């Protein structure tokens, strides 16, 4: 089990360019008018990079029409998938690994300058019913919820179709079947582990964080 | 961000007068010109149906409890439409469907559509 | 079913060409490039009508009235202020032009993956199984006509991972064992066509003491 | 940086997850059988077996 992870979307920062140019002052906000639109266009620019923040999302996570659901008996031949599916006893209903991503990866100083954050739209919770739907989909029904209905299949075959898919027959996977499962679950633990212990595992999505976060930084401190 | 007052040494911390931006909700004007206005980042305590939320206060929608597909988003899972008058609540992510999974039931298709 | 396919195939296309003739945001993706384009050229050119700082925005008028001594700073001050707002617009034109050429290189992989062929990138090529696409023309794009099949008509079955016949655990090869609730057959994984399970559909390894879910059955042997 | 990463990843989530792939080294190092998408703060996490 390798993991691979990318950026999807940017904080939506939104700068009022008379704010910040000229807080709170008639004679320089008038003496801003001599140079135009440029104010207008700045902040149409950063709204347009707003809204395409939003359609990111949409477009990794919502690709399930559906919200799928897994049974309340998860039997899925030996293949173990509790730290990957939500564990709803407490209230955002996250997964085990999820909390791992999310506890791993000012405001004021910067916003009374005119520096605003404007909320995604889709929340943490409606990420995570996307990524669940997507996941108990690919569970329970393979890939044919990704073409139309989807239809149940037991995990096990579901398995046999994609060893057939990598050029191995069908049966190396029943014959191996208990080992399969085995290795697998190994596998998600050895995940479970190296995010708990390795903090630099999501440098990836630190360096968008960090790399904002200077942006405003800097431009903050122009005003001085 | 403070200061020491100049006649009794008491320090005072100083924060902006609330601000931020203003945002007019509509359906077009080829349906209606009924408007609905979010104050973004802002208290509904500070502005003067008003609903308060995450994006900020929303005022002029109806806040129901009845979820629907995303028509005007207004951000944190807040969207509004138009349906007369403006509303306001939670986006539906799409209608929910357990799968009749079982370790020995398949579904097969039966018949196929050309789109 | 071949005229059933080419009489959904027709009504299909006929339903592009109503959508079409209908909606009007349907094109929304090339309207907004246009869009863009005409708000940046818009911006630019009324930005000539800024002083940025001189008596006036008419270079005329401060030619007009003033000598070089002093024409010269007010010339300097809309040379400026026209000069950013030039690079202002060519920068965002860079930054557009990279977006479009995204796109575009995304229009020459759907041409040659999608209509020069047949895609098995799911989701690539439209939604569903990909069978074919058609390009067609338009104003600054193109727009792709994908032909995709999807699974209709529901139905449930019992199925196995193997049949144990003499012993011996029997795998299909191309489909799945499924049964109606007394017989059981073998059928293609994405249309349901049953067939009696013979020994020339199946395919022998190992014995019954392995397989998780294997059931007793009959294989015949023409 | 950040639409194409989106776009890298939606395509991603459609050819690994909806899907099996067979583009090497695309869903993972090996052979793909399958993957599962985890929600993290501003991305995505795949789980490529
Ligand atoms: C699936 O895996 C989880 C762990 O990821 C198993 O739960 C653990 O069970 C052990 C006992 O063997 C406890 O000591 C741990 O504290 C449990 N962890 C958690 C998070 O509950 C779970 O039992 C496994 N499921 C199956 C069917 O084997
Ligand atoms: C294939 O490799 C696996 C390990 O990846 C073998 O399983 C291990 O077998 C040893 C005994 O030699 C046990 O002590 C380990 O606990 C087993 N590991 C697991 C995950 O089960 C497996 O036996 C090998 N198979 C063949 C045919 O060589
Ligand atoms: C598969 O579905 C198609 C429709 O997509 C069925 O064709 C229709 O059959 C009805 C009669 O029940 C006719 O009134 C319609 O005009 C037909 N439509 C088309 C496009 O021909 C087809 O019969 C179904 N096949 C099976 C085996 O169930
Ligand atoms: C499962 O399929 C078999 C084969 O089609 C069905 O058996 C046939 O039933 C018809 C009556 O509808 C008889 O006229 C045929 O002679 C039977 N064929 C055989 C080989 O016996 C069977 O009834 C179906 N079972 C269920 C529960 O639907
Ligand atoms: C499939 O058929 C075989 C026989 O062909 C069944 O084998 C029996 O298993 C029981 C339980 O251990 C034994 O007590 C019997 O003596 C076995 N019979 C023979 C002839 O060896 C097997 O149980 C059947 N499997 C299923 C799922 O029905
Ligand atoms: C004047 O300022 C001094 C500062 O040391 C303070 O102690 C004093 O009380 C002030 N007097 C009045 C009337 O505020
Ligand atoms: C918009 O208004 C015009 C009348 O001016 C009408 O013909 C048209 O159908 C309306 N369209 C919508 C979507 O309401
Ligand atoms: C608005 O003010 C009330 C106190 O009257 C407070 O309880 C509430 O949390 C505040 N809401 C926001 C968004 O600041
Ligand atoms: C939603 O229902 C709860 C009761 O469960 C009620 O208290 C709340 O006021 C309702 N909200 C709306 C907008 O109707
Ligand atoms: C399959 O069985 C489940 C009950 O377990 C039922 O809800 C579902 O509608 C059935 N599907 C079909 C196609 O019969
Ligand atoms: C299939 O699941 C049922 C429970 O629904 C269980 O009793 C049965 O033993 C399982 N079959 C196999 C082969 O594990």
């Amino acid at each position: 089990v390798t993991t691979e992870i990318l950026p999807v979307s940017m904080t939506k920062t939104s700068v009022d360019c008379t704010m910040y140019i000229c807080g709170d002052s008639t004679e320089c906000s008038n003496l801003l008018l001599q140079y135009g639109s440029f104010c207008t266009q700045l902040n149409r620019a950063l709204t347009g990079i707003a809204v395409e923040q939003d359609k990111n999302t949409q477009e990794v996570f919502a690709q399930v029409k559906q919200i799928y659901k897994t049974p309340p008996i998860k039997d899925f031949g030996g293949f173990n998938f509790s730290q990957i599916l939500p564990d709803p006893s407490k209230p955002s209903k996250r997964s085990f690994i999820e909390d791992l991503l999310f506890n791993k990866v000012l405001i004021c100083a910067q916003k009374f300058n005119g520096l605003t954050v404007l909320p995604p739209l889709l929340t943490d919770e409606m990420i995570a019913q996307y990524t669940s739907a997507l996941l108990a989909g690919t569970i329970t029904s393979g890939w044919t919820f990704g073409a139309g209905a989807a239809l149940q299949i037991p995990f096990a075959m579901q398995m046999a179709y994609r060893f057939n898919g990598i050029g191995v027959t069908q049966n190396v996977l029943y014959e191996n079947q208990k080992l399969i499962a085995n290795q697998f679950n190994s596998a998600i633990g050895k995940i479970q582990d190296s995010l708990s212990s390795t903090a630099s595992a999501l440098g990836k999505l630190q360096d968008v964080v960090n790399q904002n976060a200077q942006a405003l930084n800097t431009l903050v401190k122009q005003l001085s | 961000d403070a200061v020491r007052d100049p006649q009794t040494l008491e320090i005072l911390d100083i924060t902006p007068c609330s601000f931020g931006g203003v945002s007019v909700i509509t359906p077009g004007t080829n349906t209606s010109n009924q408007v609905a206005v979010l104050y973004q980042d802002v208290n509904c305590t500070e502005v003067p149906n008003v609903f308060q939320t995450r994006a900020g206060c929303l005022i002029g929608a109806e806040h129901v409890n009845n979820s629907y597909e995303c028509d005007i988003p207004i951000g944190a899972g807040i969207c509004a439409s138009y349906q007369q008058s403006i509303i306001a609540y939670t986006m539906s992510l799409g209608a929910e469907n357990s799968v009749a999974y079982s370790n020995n039931s398949i579904a097969i298709p039966t018949n196929f559509t050309i789109s | 079913n071949q005229k059933l396919i080419a009489n959904q195939f027709n009504s299909a296309i006929g339903k592009i060409q109503d959508s079409l003739s209908s909606t009007a945001s349907a094109l929304g993706k090339l309207q907004d490039v246009v869009n863009q384009n005409a708000q940046a050229l818009n911006t630019l050119v009324k930005q000539l009508s800024s002083n940025f700082g001189a008596i006036s925005s008419v270079l005329n008028d401060i030619l007009s009235r003033l000598d070089p001594p002093e024409a010269e700073v007010q010339i300097d001050r809309l040379i400026t202020g026209r000069l950013q707002s030039l690079q202002t617009y060519v920068t965002q034109q860079l930054i557009r032009a990279a977006e479009i050429r995204a796109s575009a290189n995304l229009a020459a992989t759907k041409m040659s993956e999608c209509v020069l062929g047949q895609s098995k990138r799911v989701d690539f090529c439209g939604k569903g199984y990909h069978l074919m696409s058609f390009p067609q023309s338009a104003p600054h794009g193109v727009v792709f006509l994908h032909v995709t099949y999807v699974p209709a008509q529901e139905k449930n079955f019992t199925t196995a991972p193997a049949i144990c016949h003499d012993g011996k655990a029997h795998f299909p090869r191309e489909g799945v064992f499924v049964s109606n609730g007394t017989h059981w057959f073998v059928t293609q994984r994405n249309f349901y066509e049953p067939q009696i399970i013979t020994t020339d559909n199946t395919f022998v390894s190992g014995n019954c003491d392995v397989v998780i879910g294997i059931v007793n059955n009959t294989v015949y042997d023409p």
